[PDB]
């Protein structure tokens, strides 16, 4: 069973969160499986949500009861979830996932499927793209034989950004960091690349962006002095 | 709610060993225990189902045991493809609870950073802003004690870090400290430097630049 | 051991010689099945075999968890404790390292539980494994699990073609085995054991399995069984037929019946009486019989046998004019009510009649007697060893006179007739 999420990364206050997840490998209705929500708060374990039946019968968190609903769309094969009056403390990282069974006698508890997740940030604030600068190379990042280099993602909101190296062509030696939540409202992080120090002025080092919560893709060519 | 108990917090061990984590459940739950895997960026992985059963496609050095309210599970033989967080979590009684969850670091010889310093491009200092970053590079262990002196005056409260989690490749961490300042106190200084601090270091390194 | 008195003239016959075995209470045990759950099912002769097997498995499942949506007062009562949520999870740890466990329940009752068969160990190491190489080439593991599964199957059908409450309680329900040390594990008397273990047949017929809950891989049903609370006390059958007079004028005939035929127990002083039949199993001398179906009686009952007229007990009789021909088959002979022109007589095998039965109320043994003819009916006797005894005495029919007899009572007894007859001698 493959899972693929859908959902928006930024959420205003005291409105509804609408959560989709498309099934791929077995039916809605197929025999003994329940849709099952996990949501991940930032630096925190997993909180349990609830799941929805292959009949249609649904069991929330009693913590979450009131503000929950979840459904099912089986014309598209897809399960959905609904939160509402949010506030700050309901952005996580939210996980489809699906327990199924051949025979089942207990709950349904194993997780053997999962979506990739959806980041949602709970905020009054609007989204920003990153500026983005480069991070050149010199004698003072040269350690023998090879060199640093990077560039730096700089004032965006919300998380998260997607940072590549030469379209992917780069992969070896890069260390891209977790990033860190400004003075401000919002966010920056960094990324850095070890190359040969003889390959710079004959090889083109660019640093990739791309945060989708703001339809932005920024390319900047990382050079020497 | 069913209390959940996971130990230890954390633990480090070398490649090769026999790794444990323990779970308690306030009450009984019988055999309806799984154990959970889970890397940075990704969603968990299914590693046993039912107190003991091995998830498909998990390796062998893999094992569940216990019944009732206490639980463990097993790493044969630690490997670097297994630096995540391990999570157990209870499905007897709704609504399913999982445990606060085991951090796993991969133990490894003491390795110094490679310390570079980059100055601020000339296409931030026209929007007004200026960021020095200092990059720690492939060290362990991960305590590491970096500060900044702007014309020999330790800075405190404009620097953020931010590490990286472990390699599985060299088992070894990197960090990043940004000191943030103004195009306007930018440039009424000269020296920028980063003060590192860490023990496969005999003594402090410092790498700085002028032109500021 | 047994022996019979034919009481000519009251036309009745007493059985004694038989020993009691009255049920007085329940004993309720609860019966586990460890079930299994299945996460996939995903592959080559002898494996499609076990994949059909499989699917007798989960049918199986299916139709139990389907089925979930006072003699048994108890039992019933158990059920209602394991759908609590922890309950049965209580038992499951019980029995975890044992298959015999005492349970107390949450509402203070302490249970034997028994676990009968365990088919999650049997999946989970043996064929787990396998569903995730395809490949089995031996036929012990195939046959072991059809086994094991048939058994399921078949309780499964019993539930569900007994709305979940079944009787006799099965071998499939409770092996011969299983049976017999749950007897031995019960709190009573030495004798009692021994009672029920030579008699497990009869056990069985007054059981009931009542199917409970399935829930967290544990099929539970309770197995109520009898307690007998009284043992070797005396026991008798009264059997009763038609006592009439024998005038030539057709119609002009009265006729007596002793009513409250039945079986006797000796019980605590008193005298158990249990009016409806098949509600007692006779095995050799020894008579099983349920209480919930008695009366209790004054011992001074058996006064109606010696002396029906005595005034300390009002025995029950019945009248009517219709003299009509019978035969009631006893334990140990025939009582023959021959009346009008039929023809009654009694028969051997080879040597064929031997008695010709005069108009009257008579009787014959099973001694050299086969059958009984009385008109066109044919009776086979029991042929069951033991000594007879023929009481002689007049039919008291013949102290009535007909000109007052009530014909026209069904439910009475002698001063209800006799109230009855004084009250019609009056007015002449």
């Amino acid at each position: 069973v493959q899972l693929v999420q859908s959902g928006p990364g930024l959420v205003k206050p005291s409105q509804t969160l609408a959560l989709t997840c498309t099934v791929s490998g077995a039916s809605i209705n197929s025999d003994n499986y329940y849709w099952t929500w996990i949501r991940q708060r930032p630096g925190g374990g997993l909180e349990w949500i609830g799941h929805i039946s292959y009949t249609g019968n649904t069991y929330y968190t009693p913590s979450l009861k009131s503000r929950l609903s979840m459904s099912l769309e089986t014309s598209q094969s897809q399960f959905s979830l609904r939160l509402t009056s949010v506030t700050a403390a309901d952005s996580a990282v939210y996980f489809c996932a699906a327990c199924g069974a051949y025979v089942l006698i207990s709950n349904c508890g194993w997780f053997d499927s999962w979506g990739q997740g959806t980041q949602v940030t709970v905020s009054s604030a609007s989204t920003k793209g990153p500026s983005v600068f480069p991070l050149a190379p010199s004698s003072k990042s040269t350690s023998g034989g090879t060199a640093a280099l990077g560039c730096l993602v700089k004032d965006y909101f919300p998380e998260p950004v997607t940072v590549s190296w030469n379209s992917g062509a780069l992969t070896s030696g890069v260390h891209t960091f977790p990033a860190v939540l400004q003075s401000s409202g919002l966010y920056s992080l960094s990324s850095v690349v070890t190359v040969p120090s003889s390959s710079l002025g004959t090889q083109t080092y660019i640093c990739n962006v791309n945060h989708k919560p703001s339809n932005t893709k920024v390319d900047k060519r990382v050079e020497p002095k | 709610e069913i209390v959940m108990t996971q130990s230890p917090s954390s633990l480090s061990a070398s490649i090769g060993d026999r790794v444990t984590i323990t779970c308690q459940a306030s009450q009984d739950i019988s055999t309806y225990l799984n154990w959970y895997q889970q890397k940075p960026g990704q969603a968990p992985r299914l590693l046993i189902y039912g107190a003991s059963n091995l998830e498909t496609g998990v390796p062998s050095r893999f094992t569940g045991s216990g019944y009732g309210t206490d639980f463990s599970v097993t790493i044969s033989s630690l490997q670097p493809e297994d630096i995540a967080t391990y999570y157990c979590q209870q499905y007897q009684y709704l609504p399913y609870t999982f445990a606060p969850g085991t951090k796993v670091e991969i133990k490894r010889t003491v390795a110094a950073p490679s310390v570079f310093i980059f100055p601020p491009s000339d296409e931030q200092l026209k929007s007004g802003t200026a960021s020095v970053v200092c990059l720690l590079n492939n060290f362990y262990p991960r305590e590491a004690k970096v500060q900044w002196k702007v014309d020999n005056a330790l800075q405190s409260g404009n620097s953020q870090e931010s590490v990286t989690e472990q390699d599985s490749k060299d088992s070894t961490y990197s960090l990043s400290s940004t000191l943030t300042l103004s195009k306007a106190d930018y440039e009424k200084h000269k020296v920028y430097a980063c003060e590192v601090t860490h023990q496969g270091l005999s003594s402090p390194v410092t790498k700085s630049f002028n032109r500021g | 051991n047994i022996t019979e008195e034919f009481y000519q003239s009251t036309c009745s016959a007493v059985s004694k010689g038989y020993l009691s075995a009255l049920r007085t209470g329940w004993y309720t045990s609860v019966i586990t099945i460890e079930l299994s759950n299945i996460k996939e099912n995903k592959c080559d002769a002898k494996v499609k075999l076990i994949k059909q097997e499989l699917d007798k498995y989960k049918n199986a499942v299916t139709e139990l968890q389907l089925l979930m949506q006072s003699a048994i007062a108890s039992g019933v009562a158990v059920c209602k404790v394991l759908h609590l949520e922890g309950e049965v999870n209580k038992i499951k740890s019980a029995l975890l390292s044992t298959n015999k466990a005492v349970v107390s329940l949450s509402n203070g009752v302490s249970v034997l539980t028994f676990k009968v068969l365990d088919l999650k160990n049997y999946i989970d190491k043996q064929l787990l494994p396998i569903l995730n190489s395809c490949s089995i080439s031996n036929i012990e593991t195939v046959i072991e699990f059809q086994q094991k599964n048939n058994r399921l199957l078949e309780i499964t059908r019993e539930f569900s073609v007994n709305a979940g409450v079944t009787t006799p309680v099965s071998t499939y329900m409770l092996t011969n085995s299983e049976l017999l040390s749950l007897i031995n594990d019960m709190p009573i008397t030495n004798d009692q054991k021994k009672l029920m273990s030579n008699n497990v047949q009869i056990v069985r017929q007054q059981s009931y399995s009542i199917m409970c809950i399935i829930k967290e891989e544990v099929l539970a049903y309770v197995v109520q069984l009898p307690l007998y609370g009284v043992i070797d006390t005396p026991c008798w059958k009264l059997h009763t037929s038609p006592l009439c007079t024998t005038n030539t004028k057709e119609g002009s005939n009265i006729c007596l019946t002793r009513t409250d035929r039945g079986w006797y127990c000796d019980n605590a002083g008193s005298v158990s009486f249990f009016p409806q039949a098949e509600t007692c199993k006779v095995q050799s001398n020894r008579v099983f019989c349920d209480t919930m179906n008695s009366l209790t009686l004054p011992s001074e009952v058996n006064l109606c046998n010696v002396d029906i007229f005595n005034p300390k007990y009002d025995c029950k009789i019945m009248t009517s004019k219709t003299d009509v021909s019978s035969s009631v088959i006893t334990s140990l002979g025939a009582i023959v009510s021959c009346y009008g022109k039929t023809k009654c007589t009694a028969s051997n095998k080879n040597r064929g009649i031997i008695k010709t039965f005069s108009n009257g109320c008579d009787y014959v043994s099973n001694k050299g007697v086969d059958t009984v003819s009385v008109g066109n009916t044919l009776y086979y006797v029991n042929k069951q060893e033991g000594k007879s005894l023929y009481v002689k005495g007049e039919p008291i029919i013949n102290f009535y006179d007909p000109l007052v007899f009530p014909s026209d009572e069904f439910d009475a007894s002698i001063s209800q007739v006799n109230e009855k007859i004084n009250q019609s001698l009056a007015f002449i």
